């Protein structure tokens, strides 16, 4: 189904219809608090030995 | 970064049968370890002041 | 609506003003409520008792003493405790009855009937402890004789049982936390009762017909009021005979004695209400065995909404076999008062013999045959 | 008391000029305005005056509670170039909500009620 | 349950893709510092206020004190 | 005299260094796996067209 | 709020208030809770 | 879908696993789960302790003494008793000055801080009550001093206190009846706590912002579960402190003499928690008053939620006048362990006076005029 | 109806059973109650 009719959005260049439309793979978090590992990182986590 | 094995955890850690009797034994040995460490800094403290040691003095 | 703008007040309306009852529910409806009424009134009887008790050794019997002869009013509080008792047991036992004439614990209400079942077991741990408390021969001596059975269960046997007494026999260490351990029982009763009550209230009462009643629902506060208060006052005619001019008919003449530990009456009998457990277990000659039947009892008890087949009226060879039921439970009831013979210990077994066939052989099979009948 | 009321409403202003300094000052690192301190479950009369707003206010409105929330959580404050964009002041409320009132104290002098109630949830 | 209006774009990291308390050693002085920023003036007045109180009336009990001294 | 009022002295201030010991590393421990649940919500981006 | 913010608020008003006579009759419960101390204590000389 | 096949599984996870929750609450939302838990404490540890205590004059100190020594771990159980009280108070106490800065019992939370406030009373019965039962010095002397305060009411004062001592002084039944008493509050104390959980449950917990924030809601049990966690270990702590290494502290040594009705201490004085109570008594010098000042101190704590506007960091005024108030409630608990003087008559009724004006007259008024600045 | 019902009826086939590895995993928790009580007690060479 159409997005217009279901979701019916706003008409606009706002910034959440430019993300709805294209989202960009560069999301960028909140790091005051924690900063981010390497994107990609595999492996069991460590938290579990803790 | 710092990353647990992969056969550690499937040795370990994936099941909760093997899990929980691994879990039990660390606790057995952790206390064991608080405990030598509690006991050896008060003895080393309380030298010649307590009971036992006017008992084995009087040897 | 008033009842709309607090809660309390909604959830008091929606439970006890506006709840939709079946119309045809008879006087056999009204065990529960005469439950909770005595539940109510021991707990209020023994709070008013509890601030006259001592709960030591030397001190016990005298205290219970002074509480009968110089408390204002502790005569009547101590035999309205006492008979009390055995009127929640003789209340209890009837609506136990009644659910298992009518198959009431079935789908979906097996979890009102598990609940019950905990409820009972809480009630006789509850009533021996206290059994416990006026330290007479007949307390010591069922304390001591009951007390000293975990030494069935292998290896870890005496060390439970001088755990239990925190010594080595029933002495002021058994008596003083048997006292903190029967004030706090019953609250236990209390919070599982409004759990039990809770749980009904998921899916709503049978009715004597044993049909869907969906169609025909009356509102409780109006109706079930004071149809509840006419047996509530049957209930206290009885009470009141029982308080007033027969206080120590229920009971045992040994324990107005003192304990002594050193001596032992002729016959150490319970409670009445304890007596059909007390012949299922002095029936089998061997101890293990007997405490594995009585643990046999009551799992068949918990099992009964799974393996429960066959109601009230209209399944009548079922309806037939409940009397045969209610004969062989109150002959081990009527038999745990006597000696040990020979005769009476055949009796029993027979009588512990057919109260397992009826529980386990009965109930499925003859109930399949009565679905395979009806509807087959 | 009316030769002295005369003059002491100068003073209120000065002192309600000087609180919203203050508090607008407070307000604005959380994003927040001061009609977004009024809670329809603590007011009926401001649950009325909600449902008479156009939804993209009322959508604009929880867009700014949820922003606000979300620092509070991170411990955070805006950034300098979204601060100082703020406008603790600029209300979307004050006219609808004072409205309201006016209903209400108009159906009390001839003894009718509010034609709504307080928010009952369960 | 309370639908409520609201357009947004949310983001979310698995926690096992971050860092757990190594932050905590950094934020430790500012945070310390935002409190008492935040806190200062009232935990001032309470300070203020009870021990100006609770030392004049210890004052003046030890004045009573050797008032009745002979 | 002292010892006769307090005659446990010394085997509650063992069993208390043994419990202040276990109970600060648990209060690390602990702080550890709420900051670990706490971490996708702490962190988390929002973007909305509200700008005031 | 309920209290004080509707009487600053101004929404009580005297064709708000209980009537004279609701208050009357309202207050008539005075006397059934004296009766009923009365009767709960009996402290009288009352009965003669 | 499990949970929706068991009413308790139903209820457990709606108001246990996924209630929602501000996500943006801090560690002053902690202080009801301490308090639950240290109800918790109190009620297991004086279970444990009741089958060792003897509620009698001639055995009370002795059992005491006997439980400290001979019984095992009773030492623990009866420190952390003792000691578990004022952790408790200490929990509430932070827990009524949270809400008091936020102004938490407004609408639609009326309900809630009514039920706090008879929680809090219950509170205070409970302990008082239970500091007898050593039958101390100080436990003697303070029912003495406190019950005696039933005269202050004419005509039939003398007969209440009599009523309630049992006798013409305190002596062996009253000690009883409030063990009885100390026994069964509790018990009330956990259900007005479950009635109190469960009305706020209707609309949820207020934030630190002070908005609305049904936009921004968490699961309880998976996030804020853990952040109890942290709060129980620092309580946890503070407990092994007070239990292992100052046992005494927060005690007095009066109530380690046994107790003598013909020769009072010289400095009656209770627990640190009711010495503000205390102040307040003292501070006026006519007992009829200082009943009615503590009675009107209650009064204008249930009128909260009616009288009280302002709240929490964005109303500024209130928010510097909260910290006055509780230098204010400081110093009447400093007062309360001091002697009669007349700098701390004066001081005392300075303070008393400045609770009323900050209770009853800058909570409307500086609320409405703060209200006025911000929206008006 | 559920229990014996549902074995009269026919409702318990060879399907619809657990499996050998579902009961092997309930089972394994045998071993973890032996332990945790071993944990529990310490009954340190009580084995005969
Ligand atoms: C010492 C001096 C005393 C006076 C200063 C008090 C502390 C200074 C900083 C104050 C502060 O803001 O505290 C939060 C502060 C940082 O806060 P933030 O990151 O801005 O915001 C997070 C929230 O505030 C906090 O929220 P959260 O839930 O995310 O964080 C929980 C946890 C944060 O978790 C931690 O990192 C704490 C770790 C605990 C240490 C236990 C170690 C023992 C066992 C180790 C096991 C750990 C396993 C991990 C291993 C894997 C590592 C790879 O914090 C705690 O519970 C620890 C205590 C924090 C303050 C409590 C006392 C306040 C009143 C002051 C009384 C003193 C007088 O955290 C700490 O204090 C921990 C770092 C240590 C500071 C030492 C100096 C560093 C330079
Ligand atoms: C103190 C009471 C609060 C404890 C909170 C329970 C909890 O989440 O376990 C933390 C904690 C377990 O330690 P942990 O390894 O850091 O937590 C497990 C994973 O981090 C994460 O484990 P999880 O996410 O699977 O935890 C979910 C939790 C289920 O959590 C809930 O639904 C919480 C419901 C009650 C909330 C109590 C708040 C007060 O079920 C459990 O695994 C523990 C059930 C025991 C409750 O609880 C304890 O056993 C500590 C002693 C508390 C007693
Ligand atoms: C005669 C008997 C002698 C007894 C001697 C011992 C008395 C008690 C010990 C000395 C106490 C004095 C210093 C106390 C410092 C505590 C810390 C503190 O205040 O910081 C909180 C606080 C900390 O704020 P925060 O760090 O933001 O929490 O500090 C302040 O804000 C400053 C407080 C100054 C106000 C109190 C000043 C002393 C009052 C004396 C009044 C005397 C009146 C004389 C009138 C009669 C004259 C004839
Ligand atoms: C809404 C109503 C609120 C009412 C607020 C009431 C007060 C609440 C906070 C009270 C703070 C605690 C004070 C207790 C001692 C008072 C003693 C007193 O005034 O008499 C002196 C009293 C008698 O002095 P004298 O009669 O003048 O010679 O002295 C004592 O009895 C010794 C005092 C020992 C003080 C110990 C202080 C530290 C204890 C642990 C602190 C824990 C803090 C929180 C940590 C846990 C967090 C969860
Ligand atoms: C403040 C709340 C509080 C609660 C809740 C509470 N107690 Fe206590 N209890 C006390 C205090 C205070 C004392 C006096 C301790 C002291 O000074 O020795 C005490 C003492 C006792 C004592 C006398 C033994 C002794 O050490 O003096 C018994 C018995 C007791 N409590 C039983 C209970 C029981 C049973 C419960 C719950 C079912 C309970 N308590 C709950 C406060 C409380
Ligand atoms: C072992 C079984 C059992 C015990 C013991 C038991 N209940 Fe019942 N109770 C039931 C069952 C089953 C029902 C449902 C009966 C029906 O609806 O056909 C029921 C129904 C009720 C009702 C609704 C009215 C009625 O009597 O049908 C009340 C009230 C009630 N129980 C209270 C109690 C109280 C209070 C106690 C004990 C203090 C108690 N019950 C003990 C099984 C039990
Ligand atoms: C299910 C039964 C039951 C319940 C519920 C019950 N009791 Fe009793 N209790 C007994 C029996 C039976 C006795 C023995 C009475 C006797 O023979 O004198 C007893 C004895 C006592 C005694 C000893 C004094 C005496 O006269 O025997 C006290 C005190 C007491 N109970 C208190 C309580 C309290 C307190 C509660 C509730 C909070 C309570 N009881 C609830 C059955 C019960
Ligand atoms: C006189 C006030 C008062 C007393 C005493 C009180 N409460 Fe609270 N409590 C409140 C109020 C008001 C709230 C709502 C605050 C909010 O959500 O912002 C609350 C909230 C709570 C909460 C939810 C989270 C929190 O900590 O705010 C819990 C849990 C709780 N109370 C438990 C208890 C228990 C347990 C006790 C005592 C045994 C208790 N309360 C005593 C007033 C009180
Ligand atoms: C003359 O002799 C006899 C008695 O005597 C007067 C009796 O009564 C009984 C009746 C007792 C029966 C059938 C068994 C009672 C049931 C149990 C489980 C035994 C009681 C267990 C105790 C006291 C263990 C300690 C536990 C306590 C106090 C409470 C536990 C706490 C909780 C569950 C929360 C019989 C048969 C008897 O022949
Ligand atoms: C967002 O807000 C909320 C919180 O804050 C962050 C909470 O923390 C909690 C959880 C509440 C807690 C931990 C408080 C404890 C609750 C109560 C009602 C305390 C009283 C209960 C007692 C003392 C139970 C003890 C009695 C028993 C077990 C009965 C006796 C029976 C036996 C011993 C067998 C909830 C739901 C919440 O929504
Ligand atoms: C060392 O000692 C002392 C105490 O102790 C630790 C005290 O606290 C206090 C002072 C405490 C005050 C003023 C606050 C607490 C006040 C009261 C009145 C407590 C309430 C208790 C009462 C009235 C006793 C009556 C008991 C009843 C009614 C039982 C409850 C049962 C029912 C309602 C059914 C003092 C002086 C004291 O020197
Ligand atoms: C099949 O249809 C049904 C019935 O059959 C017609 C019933 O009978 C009932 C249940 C009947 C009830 C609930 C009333 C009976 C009374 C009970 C269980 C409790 C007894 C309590 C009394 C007499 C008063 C107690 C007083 C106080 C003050 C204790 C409370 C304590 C505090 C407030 C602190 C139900 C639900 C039903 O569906």
């Amino acid at each position: 189904s159409d997005a217009v009719e279901v979701f019916k959005p706003e008409t606009g260049l706002t910034p959440t219809n430019r993300l709805s439309m294209a989202p960009t793979p560069y999301i960028k978090y909140d790091e005051h608090n924690h900063k981010r590992f390497p994107p990609g990182t595999e492996g069991r986590p460590f938290a579990y030995f803790v | 970064v710092m990353r647990l094995s992969e056969a550690l955890y499937q040795t370990f850690f994936k099941r909760s049968t093997v899990y929980i009797p691994m879990l039990l034994v660390g606790a057995y040995f952790s206390n064991e370890a608080i405990d030598y460490a509690v006991d050896k800094m008060w003895t080393t403290r309380n030298k010649g002041k307590l009971f036992s040691d006017i008992i084995a003095e009087r040897t | 609506r008033m009842h709309n703008k607090i809660q309390l007040l909604s959830v008091l309306n929606t439970h006890l003003v506006a709840y939709p009852t079946p119309m045809n529910l008879n006087y056999s409806w009204n065990g529960g409520s005469l439950a909770g009424m005595m539940l109510a009134s021991q707990m209020l009887t023994g709070i008013l008792l509890a601030m006259h008790y001592v709960g030591h050794v030397d001190y016990a019997f005298a205290s219970v003493q002074h509480l009968m002869t110089d408390v204002p009013s502790g005569m009547i509080l101590r035999y309205a405790h006492a008979n009390g008792a055995s009127l929640f047991f003789i209340v209890v036992y009837l609506h136990v009855l009644r659910g298992m004439y009518y198959g009431s614990g079935a789908q979906p209400r097996e979890i009102v009937w598990i609940s019950g079942v905990v409820i009972l077991l809480v009630m006789i741990i509850t009533a021996f402890i206290g059994y416990v408390l006026p330290w007479g021969q007949m307390s010591f001596w069922g304390a001591t004789v009951i007390t000293s059975l975990a030494t069935a269960i292998p290896v870890v046997g005496k060390h439970i049982m001088y755990w239990l007494w925190g010594g080595f026999s029933v002495d002021n260490p058994t008596l003083n936390r048997f006292y903190s351990f029967h004030y706090t029982l019953p609250f236990i009763l209390a919070g599982l009762s409004v759990f039990h009550i809770a749980a009904l209230h998921q899916y709503g009462s049978t009715n004597p017909l044993g049909v869907n009643s969906q169609s025909s629902l009356i509102s409780f506060g109006s109706y079930f009021g004071a149809k509840d208060l006419v047996g509530a006052l049957f209930l206290a005619l009885v009470f009141s005979i029982l308080v007033f001019f027969y206080p120590d008919l229920l009971g045992h003449p040994d324990n107005l004695i003192p304990a002594n530990p050193y001596s032992t009456p002729q016959h150490i009998v319970p409670e009445w209400y304890f007596l059909w457990v007390y012949a299922i277990l002095r029936s089998i000659p061997n101890k293990a065995m007997g405490v594995l039947a009585i643990g046999l009892v009551f799992a068949s008890l918990f099992a009964m909404p799974f393996i429960g087949l066959g109601g009230g009226k209209f399944r009548i060879i079922t309806e037939w076999l409940y009397w045969t039921f209610l004969a062989d439970v109150l002959l081990l009831t009527w038999l745990g008062g006597n000696e040990i013979t020979p005769i009476t210990s055949f009796v029993g077994q027979c009588c512990t013999a057919y109260l397992f066939f009826y529980l386990l052989v009965c109930q499925p099979l003859v109930g399949y045959l009565e679905t395979q009948f009806a509807h087959g | 008391t009316s030769l002295l009321k005369q003059v002491a409403l100068p003073v209120f202003n000065s002192l309600a000029t000087t609180y919203r300094s203050v508090v607008g000052a407070k307000l604005a690192k959380y994003g927040l305005r001061f009609d977004d301190l009024q809670d329809p479950l603590k007011d009926e009369d401001v649950a009325e005056a909600l449902r008479r707003l156009p939804p993209d206010v009322v959508v604009a409105r929880n867009c700014r509670l949820r922003r606000a929330l979300d620092l509070s959580c991170k411990h955070e404050a805006l950034p300098k170039d979204l601060l100082e964009k703020q406008t603790p002041e600029l209300s979307y409320l004050q006219d609808v909500l004072n409205e309201v009132r006016a209903e209400r104290r108009e159906r009390a002098q001839l003894g009718a009620p509010a034609p709504y109630t307080r928010i009952y949830y369960d | 349950r309370q639908n409520i209006p609201l357009r947004e774009i949310l983001y979310q990291l698995s926690p096992y893709q971050q860092d757990v308390i190594r932050q905590t050693f950094t934020n430790a002085p500012k945070t310390f510092l935002r409190f008492f920023k935040e806190k200062g003036v009232g935990l001032a007045t309470f300070g203020v206020l009870f021990f100006g109180i609770k030392g004049y009336t210890e004052h003046e009990m030890h004045q009573e004190r050797l008032a009745e001294r002979y | 005299l002292a010892w006769a009022s307090y005659p446990y002295q010394d085997e509650m201030r063992v069993m208390g260094i043994k419990a202040c010991l276990m109970i600060s590393i648990l209060i690390g421990f602990a702080a550890y796996s709420k900051r670990l649940r706490w971490a996708p919500i702490k962190s988390q981006r929002i973007v909305m067209d509200v700008v005031n | 709020p309920i209290g004080v913010w509707s009487v600053f608020q101004g929404y009580v008003t005297p064709a708000r208030l209980p009537s004279i006579q609701t208050l009357t009759r309202v207050g008539a419960w005075g006397g059934v809770v004296v009766v009923g101390g009365l009767y709960m204590v009996q402290p009288w000389d009352w009965l003669a």
